């Protein structure tokens, strides 16, 4: 029912549970590849 | 097959020398003609005297 009130309905702290904050949301950035279509090189060791 | 010269989008005409391909270890000899867009080289692949490389842009950017 309500965790904001104790066993005897005594007002107790009720809190949103721990969650990731950034999930499924929009972000404005400065720039990104592809405009104009851009290249990028990737090195791998062995 | 044949292969065009490189200017990295900086010319429409080019020339050739075999010794380039010869001394390239048999690899390449193409060279720009009217090697434009403030670029220079057999690949229009470097900025001529006065300018430097807009590092932010790719090797073939108009600027």
């Amino acid at each position: 029912p309500d965790p904001c009130y104790d066993e005897h309905g005594l007002p107790r702290r009720c809190i949103p549970d721990f969650v990731n904050s950034a999930f499924g949301k929009e972000v404005k950035v400065s720039s990104t590849c592809g405009k104009p279509p851009s290249r990028y090189c990737v090195v791998t060791e062995k | 097959e044949c292969v065009a010269c490189n200017c990295n989008l900086h010319a429409r005409r080019c020339r050739f020398n075999m010794e380039l391909y010869k001394l390239s270890g048999r690899k390449s000899g193409g060279v720009c003609l009217n090697c434009r867009h403030n670029t220079a080289g057999r690949h229009c692949h470097y900025c001529k005297e006065g300018f430097y490389r807009d590092l932010s842009k790719p090797i073939s950017h108009r600027k």
